[PDB]
């Protein structure tokens, strides 16, 4: 769907 | 005649007499303009305006982190802990940022860099090997605040100014904070342009560092890796050496730049593009960051979209035929495929 | 020395004696080898193992429309009731399909082709008037078949081997006929290349036609417009003279053909391109084409793809651009932005 | 979704 498009990730540069 | 580049500005005078802060020589040299990012108080409608409309900006009185002030290697060893902290080891003064977990798609992909996790003394003490013997060696140490510090650095936490970055959390809609990273680094460090999927509040506690910013818009100059590639969010582009063959819209880049010291606040916006170096001959530098996931995603869209929504778009492109043809190798000609002669 | 390529093969000879069929001078001359598309009965496992695996032959022997091969111009203006039909007029030989509902998207295209609604002794008129006067102008008739029809096409339709081509629905699991196309042409008509998203099985009544056909995996030689352009799935290409700067990879395709006649069907697999050509100096042709929707798509998918399931994934990722983007014109500079430095 | 992505749909070169 085009509200699932704009969605974002959380991702930052820190290792799990 | 239009032919306002004034990047950091006039270095700011310390209290007391102290002279400059940092001078022109400690900064490194690029091939792109930069303005400057404004330095305000935390109180100026200025700077609320800035934050609310997701816009960098210094805030120079926030108390953010107060006591960490008097931090630095003695008192830290004295008071983190036992735990085991991550320090990156480098050749080369740039740390490229890489995702472990990725490293099985891309095989060919060789880290300049090697993580290492050990004891706070023992980085101390790799660091004081390193000086004494004029190696060239290069260290960053970068972890998570965990419950494992010790009492006196959990008293200086819970002295943070948690209203006032509570209060900024709420006004904007944020969801949680998800971690504070500690960065302690070498003079000299960079950390090459990159963006972040996470709000940052970036405190600064010891040391000088010169953070230069791109706006989202300026995807098209900054020509990061493939989503699948360790390299995710950073960009391919060798500031000190640009090729401009294959990377032509880097000659287009402009920046927004600042340098930040012992107190001051630098928010940097989700999506933001940032390239963040340790002064030379500045001492070790001491930073902690704030991240806080993004506002949720409104329910219906409005147009017209925003230069980071259409930067999640191409994302969730990206990560749905690395899934949809069960090989992240083969988004590339595929999207190739659907443009030659066609779109291009 | 590997340095085959038959295409159409010997034309075939009519029985009675009555000569050959067609001559190779009766086909256009284009820059790309074929390879023959075999000619088999319906009863040979050959051709049931063809279809299985959605490959295309040609059924010598189904009787699919043995009560149509009687069909003429003059028996079809008595028979086929009062109904408006779709004609297509040209200055050229290239009837090129376009999509009238997307043409709001693209301002700048003006079609080649014009399409009028008669009745079908109006459509016969105008053939007549053109052939007298040593007219350029063409037509082509492009009606589906619909509950206007006279009593006598009625009869004739339901006298078609209904027994066989169900047989056929079933065993492939297909979904059910949507619509039979009836195709009345001037010699010399052609269809440019393009590719459907229904199976067809394509019934050669009066006239013969050349097709070339070419498998889903030449996608990357053949350049279909963008999915919003009013002439999506066909090819840009134009055949009659190729742009190979714009096209570089039509130097690289390669077609199956043959030729049908009366009482021959082609079986058109869905997503595989096909240019059909009326001969030159062949008289009127006439086919009736059985389209049908293909069968599901699988639950969980199965690696490794299949040709048309990639183009499947492409033509969804520019349809669902599209509309996040709330515009298609943004398509193109989206993708592009993905791509350049990127993946390419 | 994965299954999505390789749907068809049924376009033919046929006016509505
Ligand atoms: O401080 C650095 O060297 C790098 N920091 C970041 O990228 C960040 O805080 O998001
Ligand atoms: O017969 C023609 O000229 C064109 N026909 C088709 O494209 C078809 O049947 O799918
Ligand atoms: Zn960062
Ligand atoms: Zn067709």
């Amino acid at each position: 769907l085009a509200d699932y498009l704009i969605s974002v990730g959380a991702d930052i540069n820190k290792i799990d | 005649m239009a032919a306002v580049a004034s990047g950091s500005g006039e270095p700011r005078e310390e209290a007391g007499a102290l002279g400059p802060a940092w001078d022109e020589s400690q900064l490194r040299s690029y091939s792109f303009p930069t303005r400057p990012i404004p330095r305000l108080s935390q109180s100026d409608p200025r700077a609320e305006e800035l934050i609310e409309n997701e816009e960098p900006v210094v805030l120079t009185d926030t108390n953010l982190v107060y006591p960490a002030l008097k931090w630095d290697l003695e008192y830290l060893q004295e008071n983190i802990g036992n735990g085991d902290f991550s320090v990156y080891s480098a050749s080369t003064h740039k740390f490229l940022y890489y995702d472990e977990k990725k490293m099985a798609n891309f095989q060919n992909f060789k880290p300049r860099s090697n993580r290492e996790e050990m004891k706070f003394h023992e980085f101390v003490e790799k660091l004081q090997d390193i000086q004494q013997r004029g190696g060239e060696e290069r260290l960053y140490l970068q972890q998570t605040l965990n419950d494992t510090v010790g009492r006196k650095i959990v008293m200086d936490f819970l002295g943070f100014n948690w209203n006032w970055i509570n209060k900024q959390q709420g006004k904007r809609g944020w969801g949680q904070l998800t971690s504070n990273l500690l960065l302690i680094g070498m003079e000299g460090n960079v950390t090459p342009a990159h963006y972040d999927e996470q709000q940052n509040f970036f405190a600064q506690i010891k040391g000088y560092k010169r953070c230069i910013l791109f706006p989202p818009d300026q995807f098209e100059c900054l020509y990061p890796y493939p989503v699948h590639h360790p390299c995710d969010r950073q960009s391919q582009v060798d500031f000190d050496n640009p090729d401009y063959e294959r990377f032509p819209n880097f000659q287009n880049v402009v920046g927004y730049e600042t340098v930040v010291g012992p107190g001051d606040v630098l928010y940097i916006p989700m999506y933001w593009w940032h390239h963040i170096e340790s002064l030379l001959n500045g001492g070790i530098t001491i930073t902690v960051n704030f991240w806080y996931k993004g506002a949720p995603t409104p329910k219906r869209i409005e147009y017209p979209l925003k230069a980071h929504q259409k930067v999640a778009i191409m994302r969730n492109i990206e990560k749905m035929l690395g899934e949809a043809l069960g090989n992240p190798q083969e988004v590339g000609p595929l999207l190739n495929t659907m443009i030659k002669g066609r779109y291009n």
